[PDB]
């Protein structure tokens, strides 16, 4: 139970602020449940995890789980993978085709649509089918990408995105051809907040630019050459999104990082050639010098990340207030050649997997932090978020929105404080943008 | 990925007892943090694979594993490889500095002889125990399927393939900084 | 907090609509060990397992370690299995034969009937002994099963089954010898709520004859025959107890299901001969044709739930509400055959176990859907116990009581609307028949 | 049950490896689910034994084990386990499909020769580890005391007889979906 | 919430009375954090674990991760292992030397005193740093042992400790040289409250002196010895501070019982020759007779145990109502003889480790009263605390203090009552001595 | 403690299966609570020792391990050992009574001579499941460095040394009742 007055006073964006008990406390997580995860937009995967009409995918929006289905018509439905009747998991695979669903429990047989079509004994025992069918999501795609709503007050995916789908743009709307999804999809956990995870991929750079990747750079190097040849990027931007606490940074004119990461194929595809002079383009219209930003981080809240120069992606699940479900993966310019998609998934996986050289450090710092939280006194104090405090303007000539330097926390207390909107408002007649 | 293929006639004594012992020496290397020795094993055409392994119906079995060209837990080169033990060696290597306890419980052993003298296939089954901190145990099972080379080297013998088929969907351990 | 106006909205019989949060909600779980499980009769085994003076059985009410053993009189004493000092458990093992009881911790030591008899250092160190002995409970015998109740103000046994009696002597007075135990207590965990257990052996046959068990049938039904033969039964019935929350349902005319389940010996055995003619004698107050009546399940609530017809029985331990432990035994007929014993013994392993063909489905059932009510949206919609709305009557020439049927939810109704009355009323006033 | 009673006179290194080898092939066969090629090891006169163990006190120590005509987890012949075959390779068995994850770990084998030649009691210790749809981890661990005959099939034995020693009382795990 | 009321009649001093839901409430655990954890004296080990500047050791005060560091000027500082910026932990190994301590994720760096001297780009995106280090705590030494706490407010170490420090001295204050600490620190986890832990240690030489410990005396004395021929120890007393539910017992004149744990050369030394006359003459402002004192127990409340006569000393880290760490270490007197040392190393880890033949018999015990009280009923009835009730005087002509019969219950009344007034009284201005 | 240090000339198959069995043996004895007949493979001169384990930097990597003056969880002479297995087979020593159930997978076993015939420094690794009462599972692991006499004794062999390595810093059991 948590007074609207007492959870605006657990983030101060104004001070730079943090109450770490939003890390830790039970209470606050089951409201996050209703209030966050129960109207927010989110992740399910890509158009081409479904790309055959009864193609499904099993996945998660908050701890509900859901069921991603490709219709007749090419359209997606989300429904919840519950039976109305007494529970039991309607989809029991994590992928593949069907031509119905049913119900292993007593045998209510569903369409692909998520419409309840056949009751074993229903002369017999009953009622309409039409009314007992699993909750229904909104659906809504943003080029490629699969996103769900509960809600059907909550804006459109459009709205909700708002000024930081130029920055989506820079990884998505690369070739008329779309992007497809790499095959495959890791799932691992972390014994940590989701909060953690979402903020370190809305606007931590100084996390890659100070201690914590220090042994994954070592791994990207030549053998003959240490850190010590290894330079420092400094030059780059972050973004505040104008609502809805969505956050982006970026290195400008960094080189160097991309190289060390992705390859000299990928970095060279990414800045030089056809590809990136069409890719220049069609994200002219944003203003921003596209093959200049590399090494760049997203977030779009709450539990939608991503690393648009690495093609690297991820959802994080919640699992109560100490724990999260870390589903990643991958994508490419589906017209890409073969060897620059080869090099994009060797990268990701030497990277990004469970266990890649740059995942490791990040996944180690969040262990030890939740681990601390379960003390009195380290909860008894507000952690820095001062970092970069107000710095940012919205007059820049390469970069929309509200923007500052790349090391600060300006997109962090943006995250916070919409968090901090949608946990203590009520109606989306305050809310919405 | 089907039953081993194990030949009809076992390997020999000697045979059996020179490829047991190569994987005793091995869990040995990691189990002690000889990352530079076990690293030596590996020759340089190395193909070190770990798929990902997904919740299939019977009838959709064949998908299980992914493929070629999909997304692993590890799919390395020696090149790639090299920049892995870089990392664990190293003292700014945080999720191993402090470093974990490791036990491999090395079974199961089936070797098969190739049409390559000298080069061998073979099977074996493990459990990786994972201790690291205070608290924190993992605890993996799994299978490798490795071809193996005679070696004048220290084991007798140098790795040329490991796919490692570790019995998980969803890893319930929070990274995978261990080596198979 | 829970109001009994809030209880009584969480289970409506009139529409047939159940709030899934009663499967989840940790503090409605803590008000079930107060409001039932501290004043229901709870099961703990058949007499046959303390058959002689200082015969134990270790077992659990609710949560709460207890001591089932026989007295020098011949009577049976139910006490809490902790020393009233500091909390040991005074008996360390699963069952056999006592002469005192003796704690661990401090020596306190105790007779067979559970009376405190001698503190070490007792004149130097101190309080009468008499008083601090372990919690005592009511204990009652019902034809070979022995049941116990905390609650002094609650009604006696036979009151509380009332109508359901007939239905358990289907099973339990077929001979004037009675039943014995078969050696043996197999002991298995499932994360889910006791209330689908429960439910299921008061309710559901409509799991059994759809598609939980068809590849336990599989296994059953004769080598060479695929399962597109076997025939699914339809006729049967359905009784809801006049109060308590007891149900049970039978297949009539139908010796096929028996078959597949315990083979053609025990098919012959409950259906034809002297035997099977003396238990229709027997049970002729009740007017019931018994050997028509086959696959039979049955729940006394809260949580003893038996097979009638298989001879299987089961108590259901609580473990918070996404957890139980089931206790599972079975019954045979104290002169019966050797070999019916033996083929009633190898039948229920091969069923009814942890690794049973049907009880292996019957747990991955559950599993689902615990996890699917971790979810917000999974507790946020009503589940359908709509089955049988309305179609029951109490003047069924052939069985007596409020019979419907075979596929109904009818007593799953009652089970849920007492289970209701037990957490929203708090005195046996209003509560008793 | 007591300390196996193994033979003064060991089973010679041929052999040895010849029964480890057999138990290897077979959790093989088991792990990748090879169901209908593992029961055509089961002889016709088979008995599947897996008894209750409980908590006794020492004095008490001779009623640990349940026996021949109390409950069990398995007490199987060939007819029933032949209906165990056809539930978990059926499309309609939910407990196996979608299939578990499991690994047969397979140690400490210890030869005896019976009164019949080619017919040898084997004693075995394992830990079973399997893993179930999204985090489901379920991990027994055991002795097996076997009656093996060489046999004329892909394996070169039989099982004549089985019994496992499961080392617990309540299960665990909420099914034995598994064949041991 | 509980009201101070409630608090109050949770321990009945007067009648001998504990309610056993003070082991098990999670309502009371989170209170237990901020009113007894987080300003009581905690024992973090001994001056002797970081002899030289920047020698740490990484421990607990409750659930707060703390780093124990030696200064420059032989001072000792203890700070929270929590980093401010984002909660990472600044110290990650158990103990060793260090030049400086940095938070691995953003490389916040602090010196040996816990002060951060280095921020990452603090002029590009900065706020003091002198404000932001780590919480620091109070740290006091008592002979060589180092306590910490938090609370500004609370007295002093000698104050808290008050009447109960003649009973310190007779493990502490031997010999002119001093107390050192054996190399290494025992850790293993217990799932049951510290609290039991705590009050065994305090006040209950009872479970030694009946039945949790005939296996260990078994294990001790001689082969040709069987268990019937060891004499039981009866003379002794009980000590109750005067303030702080601290507590001590011992057996007097019984040389026989310290011969079965620690051997002949201890039993020798401790009561024979040059260094068992020199303590007790330096022990004589206290009056007490120390080489008759065997077989001693001590708890400084709330977490601090040893065993003076054995020099076995451990810290019990909270875990929840419902689990503890054990973190233990020996002690030996610096000048002591080589031969001496060895043989309290020896029967230190004989006795007293995890697989000591005593410490067994002990967790074995509280494991299953933990587990007795996941019941409803097991918490329905008050525990027995009624031993020596009305017994103990202050006129004793040979200890000090409050002083009772050695198998009585005054010193855990006495800390179940400090435990009382703890939660129930918010300000030190009521609390202090 | 540094990786084991194998003899590049490995031990004969004889030599091999003897140790190995050895090991089977003793874990048979151990998980059927025969401790007078495991007590009796104990030379007088044994030593028993299970060092403590700790959370070391890479630099201070050396003081992971407790020495010859630290604290230990064993550190054991013939003559404690004695009182323990007093302890362990007496009705009183609760904490095995009634007793656990155990099982010691033992695995990776590697045999090397010393300068003195007949006498052999073995190194074994482990998995040891611990099961007691209800519901409580401790799952420990590591590995053995053994020195083994051959003995005119039912096993052939007896214990002259044993240091045990833990693979847990923080012990998650409650106790050690268990033999190793
Ligand atoms: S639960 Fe879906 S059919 Fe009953
Ligand atoms: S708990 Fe103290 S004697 Fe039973
Ligand atoms: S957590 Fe950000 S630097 Fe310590
Ligand atoms: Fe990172
Ligand atoms: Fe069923
Ligand atoms: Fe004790």
């Amino acid at each position: 139970n948590w007074t609207p007055e007492a959870i605006r006073g657990l983030v101060d964006q104004e001070k730079g602020l943090l109450d770490p008990r939003i890390y830790a406390d039970q209470s606050l997580y089951e409201l996050e449940l209703e209030r966050v995860f129960g109207r927010s937009w989110l992740l399910l995967g890509h158009e081409s995890h479904v790309p055959e009409t009864g193609d499904f995918l099993a996945t998660y929006m908050g701890e509900d789980p859901v069921v991603m289905v490709r219709q007749k018509d090419k359209s997606i439905k989300v429904f919840l993978n519950q039976c109305r009747h007494r529970g039991m998991r309607i989809c029991r695979s994590d992928a593949g085709n069907a031509k119905a669903f049913t119900c292993s429990y007593h045998g209510w047989a569903y369409d692909i649509a998520g419409k309840l079509v056949n009751v074993p004994f229903e002369k017999e025992a009953f009622f309409d089918k039409a009314e007992w069918g699993p909750l229904q999501a909104r659906v809504a795609t943003y080029k490629g990408l699969v996103f769900a709503n509960w809600d059907v007050q909550a804006p459109d995916l459009e709205t909700y995105l708002g000024d930081a789908r130029p920055y989506m743009d820079v990884m998505l709307d690369r070739t008329p051809a779309g992007t497809v999804a790499i095959g495959g999809m890791q799932k691992w956990v972390i014994p940590c907040n989701w909060k953690f995870a979402a903020e370190q991929f809305c606007s931590d750079m100084y996390h890659a630019g100070t201690t914590t990747h220090l042994s994954g750079i070592l791994a990207g190097i030549p053998p003959e050459m240490d850190l010590s040849q290894a330079q420092i990027p400094t030059k780059g931007n972050q973004f505040r999104a104008a609502w809805g606490g969505h956050g982006s940074g970026w290195y400008v004119d960094e080189p160097g990082s991309l190289l060390a990461v992705m390859g000299p194929k990928v970095t060279q595809y990414w800045t030089e050639g056809p590809a990136a002079e069409l890719a220049e383009q069609r994200l002219g219209h944003t203003g921003m010098p596209v093959r200049r930003m590399v090494g760049q981080h997203m977030t779009i809240f709450p539990t939608c990340s991503f690393l648009p120069t690495f093609n690297n992606i991820r959802i994080w699940h919640p699992r109560g207030p100490n724990e999260i479900e870390v589903w990643a993966f991958t994508l490419v310019d589906a017209d890409a050649p073969a060897e620059i998609k080869e090099e994009y998934r060797r990268h990701n996986i030497r990277n990004f997997s469970a266990g890649g050289v740059f995942e490791q450090d990040d996944g180690e710092n969040w262990v030890e932090i939740q681990k601390g939280l379960r003390g009195y006194k380290a909860k008894s104090q507000p952690l820095n978020a001062q970092m970069g405090l107000g710095r940012s303007q919205t007059g820049h000539p390469d970069f929309p929105g509200n923007v500052g330097y790349v090391y600060a926390e300006e997109a962090a207390r943006g995250m916070y404080h919409h968090w901090m909107r949608m946990m203590s408002e009520p109606s989306w007649a305050t809310l919405k943008p | 990925f089907k039953t081993f293929e194990w030949p009809s006639k076992a390997a020999g004594l000697e045979l059996q007892n020179e490829i047991e012992q190569f994987y005793y020496r091995e869990a040995q290397l990691l189990d002690h943090r000889a990352y530079e020795a076990w690293f030596a094993l590996l020759d340089k055409d190395i193909h070190y694979f770990m798929p990902l392994r997904t919740n299939r119906m019977i009838r959709e079995g064949e998908l299980e594993y992914s493929g070629d060209q999909d997304l692993a837990h590890f799919d390395e080169t020696h090149e790639t490889m090299y920049g892995r033990i870089r990392k664990v060696t190293s003292d700014v290597g945080w999720a191993e500095n402090p470093p974990s306890r490791t036990r491999h419980l090395v079974s199961n052993v089936i070797v098969k002889e190739t049409a390559t003298p000298d080069t061998f296939e073979v099977n074996s089954a493990f459990i990786l125990y994972r201790n690291r901190l205070e608290r924190q145990v993992d605890i993996f099972a799994g299978e490798r399927r490795d071809v193996l080379r005679r070696a004048d080297n220290n084991l007798g013998f140098s790795i040329a393939k490991r796919t490692i088929l570790l019995d998980a969907s969803t890893l319930l351990s929070n990274n995978l900084s261990m080596f198979f």
